[PDB]
C-alpha cells in the first residue's frame, strides 16, 4: 500500500541573476539581491530547491504620477519627493526593490532633460540602499538618450534597465553590457517572441544571467490568465533544459491593476463591488498573488497594504513543504 | 489505453495456453489491442476486477453537490496545466457560518451571503454553498442553525460537525438536498458513511496528511459509497498546495483510485484580506470546494474574478457584446470608433479611450470574439461586415456630425468602407494607444 | 531528438585505418564536426576487420571521451567488448547492441543498470529481422519486460524496430512505422525508440532526401533517437523542424540554430 | 499522395485583379504551372475580395477546365456558390469544405452524392477549432455517420483536422498528428483525410522547410490528400518519398520524377 | 478492433445516457477507443455475441481433418496474396476412388493411392486423404466399400453420400479418425449436422451458388456445428476461381461470417492433363482441399511441386543442406566451386555446372540461406567461415588437387582466404553462368 509522493526531477533550472553590487563590487548599495535559482515548480519545495524567494519592488516616478486618488492617498506626504519616496517605500512599507519609472521622461509630458533624469536616478541611489530598477518613459528615441546616460552616470550599481523588446533591444543592450547592467525583455503576451527576445540579447554577447522577462501580463480580469499560461510555460521549459527561457519573470502588476475600474471606481458608483478602499488592494493583490504560483519573481507593485498582504503570502509560500 | 506490462505484471505467469494465447506475456499483448476479452482466463480474481476498473474510469471522479438547477458538479478533471487542456468545473465557493451566534446576525449574516454575486465584464459572478458549522454547546443548537439558514437562502449547503447523531438529527430535515456532509474520520466514518449512505449525500473524508487520508478513504469506499471529498487535513497554504497536487498528481499520472476524488480546501487565515489571497492559491492548486469566512463584496470581487479567468477555455476567445458602448458623458457630439468584439481587443480601446477623457461610442463588430487583425485575415473584418454593424446602431441619426474611426492597423478598408456606409471613414492610429494623439489632431 | 553519430564506424575507410596503427587524429576530429552538426551522442565502431574487438573498442572509447563530453555509444555484438568499453568510460554511455535472446538479455540488461547506462534492444532474435509489426512488437516487449524484470529505468531502453533499405526491403518500411506508433502500449512510462536511420536509404538513388524524410516520418511515430550522419546539415534542420512540429521544444524563429547549439 | 494546388486563391494579388476585371489569362496559367509541378487536383477560391460569388466561381470554373483536365475543388462557404460551380464541371469535383453541424451537413453531403464528388469535411463547429484530438475525432466519426446516412462512398470523403500555424499554436501540431493516426482506427473502410498544409507555417522562419516537414509526418500519421503549393520542388520530393516510405508506390531509382509525372 | 460504425450501427438509437455516454455514437468512440465497457448498455442480446465474435474472431476459422500425427489443419487463412503475407496451411490433396468398382479394382488403386509420395530438391511431397464416393445402386456398398478402404489405408477419410441415413452406417466402424462428412444440403442438412455433431468431424456444405451456400451455413451455426468447409457447387474453373475468391475475400475484408471457413474444391475436367491444370488454379485460388480422380504419379508431382512453392514463406528463406554435391560423376581432379546454401545461389551454381557438362564438387557454405553478396555483407561470409567449411565439408578426402573457385563477386576473400586454408583460391566470373567458359580457358 502506502502513499508514494511524487517528486518531478527537473534536467535544469532557472537563472540566478544578481541584483545590485555593494561597496567592495564598485558600487554604493547597502545589500544585493538575488532571484531565481528555482529547481522546481513554484514553490514546490519536496521536489527541488527554492534558494531564493521572490522580491518585490515598489513604483516611484521621477514626477508625481497619473493614479487614480485613492492610490496617491498613502503617499501624499513625499509623492512628490522621489528621494522621499524611495525612502519611505522602503523604511514605512518595507520594499525590496526600487521600481524607477520615468514618466517624466515623456517628451510630451513633463518633458525632464537627460541631466534631469540622470539626477533623479542618482537621488534615489543617496536615499534608499536597495537595488534599482529604472525603466524608460515609453519613447523609443527618448528612452535611448535617458537610458543611455543613466547606465554610464549610474555605471557600478548594478542597475536592472527596463524594457528591450523585440524591434528595440539594440541600444539597450549594449548600454548594459559595456557599465555591467542587467537588462528586461519585455514581449507582447507571446512565448516565442519572448524566447526569440532571448537569443537576439544574448548574440550580441550579453551573458544570460543578465536578463529577466517581461510577458507583459494582464491585469486581473482583464487577460491574466493569457499571462499565467505563458509565465508556467516558461517555467516548465526553464526546468526541461530550455535556457532561452530560463531567466526570471518580472511582472508589472501595479501598472495593469490600477488602470481597471475595479480598483479605484467609487462604492457609490458600483455598490455591488463595495468599498473601493480594500477592493482596490485585493485587486492588486490577487493580481500579484495569481502570478506567484505562475513563477513571478520580481513583482513590480504601487499601493502599500497590496505589497504588505502579498509580502505575507509569499512569507508562509516559502516554507518548506518538503515530505 | 492500457499499457501490456501493467496487465502482463498482473497476470500469474503460468503459460498454459487456456486463454487461447501460448503465453501469459502475449496474452497481454492481445489485451492491450483488443485481440481477446479478459474474462476468458478463469485464473486470478481481484486481479481482474482491479484491471477493468483502473481501464475504463477517469482519474477524478464526479460528485454532484446536490439536485435541481442550483446544484453543481465538483471534481471530474484530467489536467495539470489550464494550456494543456481547458479545466471543466470552477471553483465551489461556501461562506462559513457559526452556530453559537445569535439569530438576528446569524440571519443578517446569511441575508449578507445572498448578496454575493457580482456582475462584470458581460459576466456573472456567483457563489454556491453555505458552511454551517458546530461550535455551540448544545446539540440541538446545531440543528436549529442549519434549518434556519436553509429557510433564509436557496443556494446549497456543506455540514460541519463531527458527532454524526448530531449531524443526522440536523441532517433529516434537510438530508433531501445537497448539504455534504463533513466529515468523515478514522473514528467515526461508520457512522457518517451509513447517514451519507441513505441520504445520497455527498461524504466529506478528513486525514492527517496524505497518509490517514489514503487509508479511511479505501475503507470508505469499500462500504459501497464513491461520492466523496478529499481533506488532507491541511491548514497551512504551504502544506496545502504541495497535498493538493498530489491528489491531482496521484490520479492523474498513477491512476491512484484512493485520491480519485475532488479537494476541499478550510482557509486558515485570520485576517480577511490575508484570506482572499490564501483562496487565490487555493482555487489555482486544484482545490474544488474552498470554504470562506469573509463575506464582504469588497473581498469575493477579485476572488470570483481570478476563478472565472483561470477556469476559461484557452481555445475559445472572451468576448463582449456586440452592441454600442457608450463612454463616459456621450451627448451626440462624439467620436465613434470602430474596433471588434473580442474582449481583449475591446477593452484595450475601452481602456484607451477612458484615458482621453473625451466621451466616445465603442462599436464592437461581432467577429465571434477575434481581434480584428485575426478577424481581419478570416475575412470577418469586412467593408461590408462594418458598414452592417453602422446600420445596427442606426447611429448616423444618433450623431449630429458624421464620422467614424477605423483601427490602423485595416487603414486598406476606408475607401470602401466609407462608399456603402455613408460615413466618413477617419483611419486612427494602429495602437489604441495613440487615441489620445487623434483626439488632440 | 538524439543524434547519435554514426561516422566513427569501423566500415569505413579512414577509421579501420586510424584504428589499425593507432591514429586518434581522425577519430578524435569526427568526434568534434559530428558535434559541430548537432549531434548529442556518438556511437564508436571498431569494424569486422580488427581482431581484437576489445582493446579496439576501449582505445575508441579513451581517445573519443578526451575530446568529447557526450554520450558514448558502444556498438559492438562482442560483450566482453562492450563491458571493456564501459569500463573506460568517464561518462553515461549506451550499449549498441542487445536483442530478444534471453541469453544475451541476462547478461547485457543487468551490465547496464550496473554502470547505470541506457541500452538499445532490437527486436529480434536468432531467426533473423522480422517483418510483421506484430512480431516486432512481440520481442519488444519482452525487452520492456526484461528492463522492469532486472529493474532498469523504462526511459534508458532504446527498441530498436530495425530498419531495411527501401529498395529491395521496401515492405519492412511502413511496418517499423506502425511498430513505432504501437510501441507506447507496451508501457508506462514508455520506453524509448532508436534506428539505424541510414540504413533506410541503401543503395537507393539520393539517400539525403529518404534519410530525412523517414527520419521525420519516425518521429510522428515517435522516434526518440536515431544513429544517423550528423554531418548533413539538411537532417539536424529536419530533425529540428519534425521537434517543434511535435510540441516538444518551444519555436522561436531561430530554432534551428537553438538545435545545433543546444 | 493527393497534391492539391493552392495558389488559385482570392487572397494572392494576381487571383485577386484577375477577378475583378475577369482576366482568364493568370489562372490560366496556375492551372497549368501547378500541373508541372505534380499536383492532380485544383483549389478554386473566390476569396473575399470578389463582392458576388456566384459569377466568379462559375467563372473560375470554365477557364481552367479550359486547358486542364485535373479534379477541380471548389473552395467557399456559400452553399449557393459551391453547387453553382458543381454545374459547368465537365471533370471531376470535389468540394471543400463542411463541418459537422446539421445546418451544413444537410445542404452538402447529398450535393456531394448527386453529382458524385468527393467532400472535404471539416472537424470544427460553430464555437471554433477544438484543441484535443478526441474532439476532432467526435466531429470525424460524425461526418462518418452522415457518410454511411447520405450513402456516400468513404474513399471519397477526405476528413479535415485543421492545421494551425507552429508559432501561435504550436500545441496543436502534434494534435493533428494524432487525429489522423486515430482517423483510420475510428472507420473500415477508413475516410481519406486532407491538409491545408500551408497554413503550419505562417508567420514562421524558413515556410518551406516546415511544410514539407509535417507533411512527412502526417502522410506517416496516414494523410491521402494535402492542398498546398505544388511549384516547391522541394516539397514534391518529399511527397514521393513518402510514398516509397510507406510501401504505397514500387520503389524506383527515379521516384521523384514518376510522381512528378504521374 | 472493430470499427466505429460497426459498433453503432450494432448499437440502438435510444441516446439515453445510461452508460455514461452522452449519446450513442460518442458511445462508439469509446468502445473503439476503450474508454468505457460495453456491458453497460443492458439493450440486445445477439449483438453483445456479435460485437464480441467480430472483434475478437480471425476471418476464418480452423477446422481439423483426421486425428494425431495424421491429421491436417484446413482454413485459417489472412492473406489474398502470398506477397503480403505468407500463407500458413498448404491444399489438402485428395484421391476419389469409387464404391461400385469391384472389390479388385477398389484395392488396386488405394495401394496407388499410398505411393502417391514424391522426394525432389531436398525435400519431401505427400498427399492427405482419400475420398470414397456413393454412384452404387444399393446403399449396403457403401458400408463395405468404406471398410474395404479403411483397412487398406491410413490416410484421413472423407465420405461422401446424399442420404445420412446410408452414410452413418457406414461411418460406424471409422468415425475414430474424424472422416469429412460430405456433404451438407438444405434437404438434408437437418439429419447430416445431427450426425457430424455427435461424432465431431467437419461437415462439408454444399450450396448452389453464394446465397444458397450462406443460407445454408447460418442453418448449421445454429445447430451448434462449425467444423465446416464450404463448397460453393461451382463445377467450372472460372466459376471456382470466382466463387472461392469471393469466400476468400467476404471473410476476411469484410467480416462475413458465413464464409469464414475453408473451402472444398472438385476438379470436374474429364482430360487427366486437363484436370491437374484445374487444379492447379483451385491451389492458387484459396481452395482449401482439391479432390482429384487422377492417380497416376506423373499428375501429382507437379501439381505438389507447385503447392509447395505457392505455401513458401517469402519472408523465410528457403535453404540447401550445407555438403558437398557432387556434379555428375566427380572424379579426383575435378573442380570444387565455393558458394553459399542459399538454394537460389547454389542451383543458379548447380545449373550452370550440369548444364556445361562439367562433372564437379559444389560446397554451398552455410550462411543462413543467404545469397553470396549479402552473406558477405552480413559478415556471414568470412574468409574464416569459408577456409572452416573446406575442412568442415570432407571436400578434401575428395579430390587431388587443392584448388578451390570463389565467386567473382567476392574476388578479395579468395587472396585473403587462401593463407588460412591451405588451399589454391581462384577467382571465378562473377556471374555463374561464366563457369563453362572459365573451366574451359
Ligand atoms: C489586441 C490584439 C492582439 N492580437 C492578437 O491577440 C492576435 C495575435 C496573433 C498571434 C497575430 C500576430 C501577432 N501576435 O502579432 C496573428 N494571429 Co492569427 C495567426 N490567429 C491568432 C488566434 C486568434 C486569437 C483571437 N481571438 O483573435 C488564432 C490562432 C485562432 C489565429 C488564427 C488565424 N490567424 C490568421 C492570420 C493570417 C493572422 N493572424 C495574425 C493576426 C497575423 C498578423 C499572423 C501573421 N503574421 O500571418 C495574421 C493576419 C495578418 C495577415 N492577413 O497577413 C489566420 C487567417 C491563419 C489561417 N490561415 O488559419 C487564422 C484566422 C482564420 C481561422 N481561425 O482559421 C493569433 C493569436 C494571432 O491586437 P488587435 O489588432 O486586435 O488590437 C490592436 C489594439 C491594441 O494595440 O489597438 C489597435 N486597435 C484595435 N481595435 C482598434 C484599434 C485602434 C483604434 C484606433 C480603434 C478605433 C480600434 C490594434 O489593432
Ligand atoms: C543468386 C543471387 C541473387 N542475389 C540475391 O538474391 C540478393 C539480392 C539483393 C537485393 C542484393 C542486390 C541485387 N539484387 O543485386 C542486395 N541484397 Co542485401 C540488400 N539483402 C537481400 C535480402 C537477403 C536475400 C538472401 N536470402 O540472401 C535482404 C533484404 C535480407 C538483404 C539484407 C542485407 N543486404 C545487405 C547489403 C549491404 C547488400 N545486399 C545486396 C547483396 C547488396 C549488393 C545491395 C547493394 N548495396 O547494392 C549489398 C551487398 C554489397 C556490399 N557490401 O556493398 C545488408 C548488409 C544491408 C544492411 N545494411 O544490413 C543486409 C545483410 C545483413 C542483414 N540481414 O541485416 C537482398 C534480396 C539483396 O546472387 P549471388 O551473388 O548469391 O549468386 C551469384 C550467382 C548467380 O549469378 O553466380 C555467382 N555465384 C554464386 N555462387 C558461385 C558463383 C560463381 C562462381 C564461379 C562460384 C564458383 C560459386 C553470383 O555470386
Ligand atoms: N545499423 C544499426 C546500428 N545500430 C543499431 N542499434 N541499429 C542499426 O540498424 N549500428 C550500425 C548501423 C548504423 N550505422 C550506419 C553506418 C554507416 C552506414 C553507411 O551507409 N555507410 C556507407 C559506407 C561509406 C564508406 O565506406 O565510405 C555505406 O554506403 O554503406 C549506414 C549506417
Ligand atoms: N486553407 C484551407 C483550405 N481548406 C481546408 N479544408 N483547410 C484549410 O486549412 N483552403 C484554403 C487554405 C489553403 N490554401 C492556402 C492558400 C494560401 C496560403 C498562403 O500561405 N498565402 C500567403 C499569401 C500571399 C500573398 O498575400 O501574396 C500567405 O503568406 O499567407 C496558404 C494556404
Ligand atoms: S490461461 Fe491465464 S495463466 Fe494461462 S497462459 Fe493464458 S493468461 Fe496466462
Ligand atoms: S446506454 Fe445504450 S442506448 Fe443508452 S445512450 Fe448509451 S449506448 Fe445509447
Ligand atoms: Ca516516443
Ligand atoms: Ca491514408
Amino acid at each position: 500500500m502506502a502513499v508514494q509522493i511524487l517528486r518531478d526531477r527537473s534536467r535544469a533550472a532557472v537563472q540566478k541573476v544578481v541584483l545590485g553590487a555593494t561597496k567592495d563590487q564598485g558600487g554604493t548599495r547597502s545589500h544585493t539581491i538575488v532571484v531565481g535559482g528555482d529547481a522546481a515548480l513554484p514553490f514546490h519545495h519536496f521536489e527541488g530547491e527554492i534558494v531564493n524567494r521572490p522580491v518585490i519592488g515598489m513604483e516611484v516616478q521621477d514626477i508625481v504620477p497619473d493614479w487614480p486618488d485613492v492610490l496617491k492617498d498613502p503617499f501624499t506626504d513625499v509623492i512628490n519627493e522621489p528621494g522621499r519616496w524611495a525612502q519611505k517605500c522602503v523604511a514605512e512599507y518595507g520594499a525590496d526593490l526600487i521600481y524607477l519609472k520615468l514618466d517624466g521622461a515623456d517628451p510630451e509630458g513633463a518633458n525632464h532633460s537627460v541631466d534631469q533624469c540622470v539626477a533623479t536616478v542618482k537621488e534615489v541611489l543617496q536615499a534608499v540602499g536597495v537595488p534599482l530598477v529604472v525603466v524608460g518613459c515609453g519613447d523609443v528615441e527618448k528612452d535611448h538618450e535617458v537610458l543611455e546616460a543613466v547606465a554610464e552616470a549610474a555605471a557600478g550599481e548594478n542597475l536592472l534597465l527596463g524594457n528591450a523588446e523585440q524591434e528595440n533591444y539594440k541600444s539597450l543592450t549594449a548600454a548594459c553590457m559595456v557599465h555591467k547592467h542587467n537588462i528586461i525583455a519585455r514581449s507582447p503576451l507571446d512565448i516565442n517572441i519572448c524566447k526569440q527576445l532571448n537569443i537576439l540579447i544574448n548574440e550580441m554577447n550579453l551573458p544570460l544571467d543578465h536578463i529577466v522577462i517581461d510577458p507583459s501580463i494582464g491585469g486581473l480580469g482583464y487577460g491574466i490568465e493569457y499571462s499565467f499560461s505563458i509565465m508556467e510555460r516558461i517555467r516548465l521549459g526553464a526546468l526541461q533544459g530550455d535556457k532561452m527561457l530560463s531567466m526570471p519573470v518580472i511582472c508589472t502588476v501595479g501598472y495593469e491593476a490600477w488602470r481597471a475600474k475595479e480598483a479605484s471606481a467609487p462604492v457609490s458608483e458600483y455598490p455591488g463591488w463595495g468599498k473601493e478602499t480594500e477592493r482596490g488592494i485585493l485587486w492588486e493583490a490577487v493580481t500579484a498573488t495569481a502570478l506567484l504560483q505562475a513563477g513571478a519573481h520580481i513583482l513590480l507593485m504601487r499601493h502599500p497594504e497590496a505589497v504588505a498582504r502579498v509580502k505575507e503570502n509569499i512569507d508562509q509560500l516559502m516554507v518548506s513543504n518538503a515530505y | 489505453p492500457l499499457t501490456g506490462l501493467e496487465i502482463y505484471k498482473q497476470l500469474p505467469k503460468k503459460n498454459c495456453g487456456e486463454c487461447g494465447t501460448p503465453t501469459c506475456l502475449a496474452f497481454a499483448m492481445n489485451l492491450a489491442s483488443g485481440k481477446a476479452s479478459l474474462d476468458s482466463c478463469p485464473y486470478v480474481s481481484d486481479a481482474a476486477r482491479e484491471a477493468l476498473d483502473a481501464a475504463a474510469a477517469p482519474p477524478i471522479a464526479k460528485v454532484v453537490l446536490g439536485a435541481g438547477p442550483t446544484a453543481v458538479e465538483m471534481g471530474d478533471e484530467t489536467e495539470l496545466f489550464r494550456h494543456d487542456k481547458r479545466f471543466y468545473h470552477e471553483t465551489a465557493i461556501a461562506i462559513q457560518v457559526s452556530d453559537n451566534l445569535s439569530s438576528e446576525e446569524l440571519k443578517a449574516k446569511v441575508e449578507a451571503i445572498n448578496g454575493l454575486n457580482f456582475d462584470r465584464v458581460g459576466q456573472h459572478y456567483t457563489i454556491q454553498a453555505i458552511a454551517i458549522r458546530h461550535d455551540a454547546d448544545d446539540p440541538a443548537a446545531f440543528k436549529a442553525a442549519v434549518a434556519s439558514v436553509a429557510a433564509a437562502t436557496q443556494l446549497n449547503l456543506v455540514l460541519m460537525a463531527d458527532d454524526p447523531d448530531v449531524l443526522k438529527e440536523a441532517l433529516a430535515g434537510v438530508a433531501d438536498r445537497k448539504p455534504l456532509l463533513y466529515a468523515a474520520t478514522g473514528a467515526n466514518y461508520e457512522a457518517m458513511t451509513a447517514l451519507a449512505k441513505e441520504n445520497n449525500c455527498p461524504l466529506a473524508v478528513y486525514g492527517n496528511g496524505l497518509e490517514e487520508l489514503a487509508e479511511l478513504v479505501d475503507k470508505i469506499v469499500a462500504l459501497g459509497h464513491k461520492q466523496l471529498v478529499l481533506d488532507p487535513g491541511a491548514r497551512e497554504t504551504s502544506r496545502a498546495i504541495a497535498d493538493f497536487t498530489q491528489i491531482r498528481r496521484l490520479a492523474i499520472k498513477k491512476r491512484f483510485r484512493s485520491f480519485g476524488y475532488p479537494i476541499i480546501a478550510l482557509t486558515t487565515a485570520a485576517n480577511p484580506l490575508d484570506e482572499v489571497l490564501q483562496a487565490v492559491n487555493y482555487v489555482t492548486k486544484y482545490a474544488s470546494l474552498v470554504v470562506l469566512r469573509t463575506d464582504a463584496k469588497e473581498h469575493l470581487l477579485p476572488l470570483l474574478s481570478w476563478r472565472q479567468n483561470l477556469y476559461t477555455d484557452p481555445q475559445v476567445p472572451i468576448r463582449v457584446e456586440e452592441k454600442l458602448n457608450e463612454i463616459g458623458a456621450v451627448n451626440e457630439n462624439s467620436p465613434v470608433y470602430v474596433t471588434t468584439n473580442f474582449s481583449l481587443t475591446y477593452y484595450s480601446v475601452e481602456g484607451e479611450i477612458e484615458s482621453t477623457k473625451i466621451p466616445s461610442y465603442l462599436l464592437s463588430v461581432d467577429t465571434d470574439g477575434l481581434s480584428v487583425l485575426t478577424a481581419y485575415a478570416d475575412g470577418k473584418f469586412e467593408a461590408e461586415k462594418i458598414a452592417a454593424v453602422m446600420k445596427k446602431v442606426d447611429l448616423d441619426n444618433k450623431v449630429k456630425r458624421h464620422r467614424i474611426i477605423i483601427p490602423g492597423a485595416v487603414a486598406v478598408l476606408k475607401g470602401k468602407l466609407e462608399d456603402l456606409t455613408g460615413w466618413e471613414v477617419i483611419v486612427g492610429p494602429r495602437e489604441a494607444s495613440g487615441i489620445v494623439a487623434f483626439a488632440r489632431a | 531528438m538524439l543524434i547519435i553519430g554514426e561516422r566513427i564506424n569501423g566500415m569505413f575507410g579512414d577509421i579501420k585505418r586510424a584504428i589499425q596503427e593507432r591514429d586518434p587524429a581522425p577519430v578524435q576530429e569526427w568526434a568534434r564536426r559530428q558535434e559541430e552538426g548537432g549531434a548529442r551522442a556518438l556511437d564508436l565502431n571498431v569494424g569486422p576487420a580488427v581482431q581484437d574487438k576489445v582493446s579496439a573498442m576501449e582505445w575508441l572509447v579513451e581517445v573519443t571521451q578526451e575530446v568529447s563530453n557526450l554520450t558514448l555509444c558502444l556498438d559492438s555484438t562482442n560483450i566482453k567488448a562492450i563491458e571493456a568499453g564501459l569500463k573506460k568510460c568517464k561518462n553515461r554511455a549506451m550499449i549498441n547492441s542487445t536483442n530478444a535472446e534471453r541469453e544475451k538479455v541476462e547478461k547485457l540488461f543487468p551490465l547496464a543498470v550496473e554502470h547505470g547506462a541506457a541500452l538499445i534492444g532490437l527486436t529480434m532474435n536468432k531467426t533473423g529481422i522480422p517483418k510483421d509489426s506484430d512480431t516486432r512488437l512481440a520481442f519488444a516487449m519482452e525487452l520492456v519486460a526484461a528492463a522492469d524484470e532486472f529493474g532498469l529505468p523504462m526511459e534508458d531502453l532504446y527498441i530498436d524496430p530495425l530498419i531495411l533499405p527501401a529498395n529491395v526491403a521496401q515492405d519492412h518500411a511502413p511496418e517499423v512505422l506502425k511498430t513505432l506508433q504501437q510501441i507506447k502500449m507496451l508501457a508506462d512510462p514508455a520506453p524509448k525508440t532508436v534506428l539505424g536511420l541510414s540504413n533506410v536509404s541503401q543503395n537507393c538513388q539520393n539517400r539525403p532526401l529518404i534519410n530525412r524524410t523517414f527520419l521525420a516520418m519516425a518521429m510522428a511515430c515517435g522516434l526518440d533517437a536515431a544513429i544517423a550522419d550528423a554531418c548533413d546539415e539538411a537532417l539536424i534542420e529536419t530533425a529540428a523542424t519534425a521537434e517543434i512540429l511535435l510540441n516538444q521544444t518551444v519555436y522561436c524563429d531561430s530554432f534551428v540554430k537553438m538545435f545545433k547549439t543546444r
